């Protein structure tokens, strides 16, 4: 309480709000009069009259199950015109970034938000009303002294103020780990447990100087402890029970929370897969509109329950020892990877499915992997891990020579783990001897949506295909696939489109467009091609009488 | 006893709200030692989240000095902060820098922490540093003097400056000083073991009021080559009547209708087509033209600098600078001389602030560079080999190459 305020402002030109008190049931009313009475005898709230502007509107919902009444204030309207912040919570912690410890205590302090003062200037905007019953008086009206719950601020004055109290006891106990979140505090050290509870009760006291109280309903003292949704034990931890719906019939939002429970299952279940579930989300137009779980999604939740059944655990880091990073290759672009120390002994696990882009390839993905669990490990451990990749170095090695973006992954070895990453197809860097030569075009006509993709060869040979409902790309596209339907196992193909040789260079192995997966099918199946490109309407060899054929 | 200039952003733009990315445990480490103690020299004041605005920080280690940089990218405050040209505090790039034997390099930055900034304008300097694992919320400053990074440092700082230098620049008249961000470049005519005590004078110098060696003098153009050979396939005559007919937007009475009507009908792309004497006649006259600077390119001061990089292979990367498309005032080749050959981001990087430093030298300012890379590769690791106290603005590109034009 005796913190100093952080002072807010309104937003530049704007007022406070002015929000009409919606007309409530007296049952509500009365209830609100009785926890308005207690917060202002303890001093979060006090009387204000009609001289004050501001409202925001108040509303009584019930308890978890003892039927006690619950105040809301409903600061939508203020919170617009609040102020910006800039957030301090980067993140959130995780118990694999966690290092063993002898003494563990988790705490909390109560009613966090109600012991912070509230910028005095900044009250009179906090301003609400209980109303009279059928508006026998015009009714009774408070401001907020302390921060309130529901309004923009509060999350992060609390946590500042919060650290700025904590700074004290961390520096002058700096072999004492304390994870702040909100009001949750673990607290590890290496101590014996009669000096680790000495340390605990000097730093309750430290708190209860500042005005926060430790309840002791919120005092943990024995493993295993609840922390962040997980279960600490002494050298291992846990997710608590996850709880996947079950339903026969499936609407969106049913399967919405479906997928959802899983991503949050897959940071310890290795293997989880959402791609054939989170397909059933696609183009749909309500969140209540049943979607019947197709085969490949009853399959995948049936592996994904397989999973769950069996019970897992992580363990915590161990600073003196390297972080590894094991992925494996899943199928229609997922992956999934496990993070650990000593084998089979894992700190966590993960899974990377991402499209990006139109058009890609697994080593690309890969990559992306890469980069997604290396990104997640300096958050976690401050430090990036080793890698074990089932890819070849050789085959790595023909894609970054032959690739003209740079690219790069940190030191990593094989492992076998099939299926592995490779290479579908490898485009010549030279025309082939004995090939035929196929000079293909498309043109279509902007206006009519109209088209036509052919070819014309060294061997005499020349076809024309009328199309519809294309466009210009498209027809480029379609006269490459063309030329691979037709030609043997080895072809020479010359372009006029730097889009559809841009796409081909960079050796997709699969794509959101079906013309353009025909044509990776048709690579993936040829032993050599080499695909050339030349201007349009340069009057060039083989170019211009293909040109001159689609007209 | 010092007042303050007062600073304004541009008319109509707010300040900073970038987020700060993950950061090593050695780089929070460095930041948190070298910001309690420019905390306690009253150099950033603690804040909190009440102020909205934020600029992600890091850290660097040179490589010859092993001490951490701190580094906060101000690249998005220092295009939102007011223009100096206008309160007559800009600086002007002296020519012949790019002409000396050899230019170094000196880190200024500190002087700018003895002169306060304007208490109004101090709210946009807010950065976080973040914590391992989330073991706590971030924790806030802002400066209370000129920052290092920011535009306006080198223009407020700009009188004092010149001051400083006085005496160095009547004592040393062939000397040439440009500075440049945190940066002073110096450059002489005078041999190495020469030139280098004279900046050793000059650091004491500097200490008394409160590198990287190079040698513009052999920094060379590629130009646009054309293969020699003896016998031509189809093919050959296709890839280089493209090159030819790209090189077109940029030089001037490049012809291909010679060439071209040597691939008349429809052919294997091996089959080998003898030159005409007319078709080697063109050949000749175009690489001729393809062999002299381009006639009418000229640096505009009023204009962005913009450069496009490409990989190579086997450790080569060329580059062009322009500020018009195919008005290219530099087209140069740039080389990794490691020995690890390993990394192309590294390589990348190191190409970058080269080409960048090249800029300063020669027009005083940095180019925004076209990256050939995707964003999330470069993102995931190039802070791991920056070395400069400036930043360039950057974009990404996936262009694949139509012909290799410049190798
Ligand atoms: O690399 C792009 C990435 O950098 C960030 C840092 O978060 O900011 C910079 O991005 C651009 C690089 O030139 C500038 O436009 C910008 O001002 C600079 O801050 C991100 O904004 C961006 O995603």
């Amino acid at each position: 309480s005796p913190i100093e305020t952080v002072p807010v402002k309104l937003k530049p030109g704007m007022d406070g709000p002015k929000v009409k008190q919606w007309p409530l049931t007296e049952e509500k009313i009365k209830a609100l009069v009785e926890i308005c009475t207690e917060m202002e005898k303890e001093g979060k709230i006090s009387k204000i009259g009609p001289e004050n502007p501001y409202n925001t509107p108040v509303f009584a919902i019930k308890k978890k199950d003892s039927t006690k009444w619950r105040k809301l204030v409903d600061f939508r309207e203020l919170n617009k015109r609040t102020q910006d912040f800039w957030e301090v919570q980067l993140g959130i912690p995780h118990p694999a970034g966690l290092k063993q410890k002898k003494s563990v205590t988790v705490l909390d302090v109560g009613d966090a938000y109600f012991s912070v003062p509230l910028d005095k200037d900044f009250r009179k905007y906090t301003a609400f009303t209980i109303p009279s019953i059928n508006n026998e008086t015009p009714g009774i009206r408070y401001q907020y002294n302390v921060l309130p719950m529901g309004w923009k601020g509060s999350p992060a004055i609390f946590q500042s103020s919060m650290t700025k109290i904590l700074e004290p006891f961390r520096k002058q106990n700096p072999d004492i780990v304390i994870y702040q979140y909100m009001d949750d505090l673990y607290v590890g050290s290496d101590l014996e447990i009669g000096q680790h509870r000495t340390k605990i009760e000097e730093l309750r006291q430290h708190l209860l100087r500042w005005g926060f109280t430790t309840p002791d309903k919120k005092h943990q003292k024995e493993p295993p402890f609840l922390w962040m949704g997980y279960e600490l034990h002494p050298d291992k931890w846990t997710v608590q029970p996850i709880v996947l719906p079950e339903k026969d019939s499936w609407t969106v939002n049913d399967i919405q929370k479906l997928v959802g429970k899983l991503n949050w299952a897959s940071q310890i279940y290795a293997g989880i897969k959402v791609r054939q579930l989170s397909k059933l989300l696609r183009g749909t137009k309500a969140l209540t509109e049943v979607v019947p779980l197709t085969e490949e999604a009853e399959l995948e939740l049936a592996e994904n329950r397989e999973i769950l059944k069996e019970p897992v655990h992580g363990v915590y880091y161990d600073p003196s020892k390297d972080l590894i990073a094991e992925i494996q290759k899943q199928g229609q672009g997922q992956w999934t990877y496990q993070i650990y120390q000593e084998p089979f002994k894992n700190l966590k696990t993960g899974k990377y499915a991402r499209m990006k882009g139109a058009h890609t390839n697994d080593v690309k993905q890969l990559t992306e992997a890469v980069q997604k669990i290396a990104t997640e490990s300096i958050v976690i451990w401050g430090k990036t891990p080793k890698f074990k990749l089932p890819i070849q170095k050789e085959t790595w090695e023909a894609w970054w020579t032959e690739y003209w973006q740079a690219t790069w992954i940190p030191e990593w070895e094989f492992v076998n783990t099939p299926p592995l990453v490779k290479l579908w197809y490898q485009l010549e860097k030279e025309p082939i001897i004995g090939a035929e030569t196929f000079y293909v075009d498309g043109a279509a006509n902007r206006e009519t949506k109209l088209g036509k993709a052919g070819y014309v060869t060294d061997r005499g040979r020349q076809k024309v295909v009328p199309l519809t409902d294309t466009t210009n790309q498209k027809t480029e596209l379609q006269a490459i696939h063309l030329a691979l339907q037709d030609s043997g196992l080895e072809v020479n193909i010359v372009t006029d489109s730097q889009y559809a040789l841009g796409i081909i260079q960079a050796q997709p192995d699969k794509s959101e467009s079906e013309l353009v997966s025909q044509i990776i099918e048709q690579l993936i199946k040829k032993e050599k091609v080499y695909l050339a490109w030349v201007p349009a309407h340069k009057g060039i060899g083989g170019n211009e009488q293909v040109d001159k054929l689609v007209s | 006893p010092i007042e303050t200039v007062p600073v304004k952003l541009k008319p109509g733009m707010d300040g900073p709200k970038v987020k700060q990315w993950p950061l090593t445990e050695e780089k929070i480490k460095a930041l948190v030692e070298i910001c309690t103690e420019m905390e306690k020299e009253g150099k950033i004041s603690k804040i909190g989240p009440e102020n909205p605005y934020n600029t992600p920080v890091f850290a660097i280690k040179k490589k010859d000095s092993t001490k951490w940089r701190k580094l906060v990218d101000f690249r998005e405050l220092n295009k939102r902060t007011q223009d100096f040209w206008e309160v007559q505090l800009g600086i002007p790039h002296p020519a012949g820098l790019k002409q000396k034997k050899s230019v170094t390099v000196l880190d200024v930055g500190d002087a700018y922490f003895s002169v306060p900034l304007d208490k109004d304008f101090r709210k946009y300097t807010a950065f976080t540093i973040p914590s391992i694992n989330n073991e706590t919320p971030g924790i806030r400053y802002q400066y209370n003097v000129l920052p290092q990074g920011w535009k306006g440092s080198p223009a407020i700082f700009q009188s004092s400056m010149t001051k400083i230098l006085e005496p160095f620049r009547k004592q040393n008249p062939d000397i040439v000083i440009y500075q440049y961000m945190d940066d002073l470049y110096v450059g002489s005519d005078l041999e190495i073991g020469q030139h280098r005590t004279k900046i050793e004078e000059l650091r004491q110098h500097l200490l008394r009021w409160g590198g990287y060696e190079l040698h513009p003098d052999k920094w060379t153009v590629q130009p646009i080559v054309l293969p020699e050979k003896d016998s031509w396939t189809v093919n050959d005559i296709q890839k280089l009547v493209g090159k030819l007919n790209w090189a077109s937007q940029i030089y001037a009475g490049i012809k291909v209708r010679q060439l071209s009507k040597l691939l008349r009908g429809t052919k294997a792309l091996t089959e080998v087509v003898p030159l005409t004497e007319e078709a080697e006649l063109e050949l000749a006259e175009n690489r001729e033209i393809l062999k002299e600077p381009v006639h009418g390119v000229y640096y505009d001061p009023s204009k962005d600098l913009i450069a496009e990089i490409q990989k190579q292979g086997q450790g080569q990367w060329t580059y062009q600078i322009y500020q018009e498309p195919f008005k290219n005032l530099k087209t140069g080749k740039y080389a990794r001389m490691k020995g690890a050959h390993t990394n192309d981001v590294k390589q990348l990087t190191e190409a970058v602030q080269k080409i960048a430093t090249e800029s300063i030298v020669i027009w005083g300012k940095t180019p925004k560079f076209k990256l050939p890379i995707q964003k999330e590769t470069w993102e995931a690791w190039w802070t791991e080999y920056w070395q400069a106290t400036w930043i360039p603005e950057w974009e990404f590109v996936n262009t694949p190459p139509l012909v290799k034009l410049w190798y």
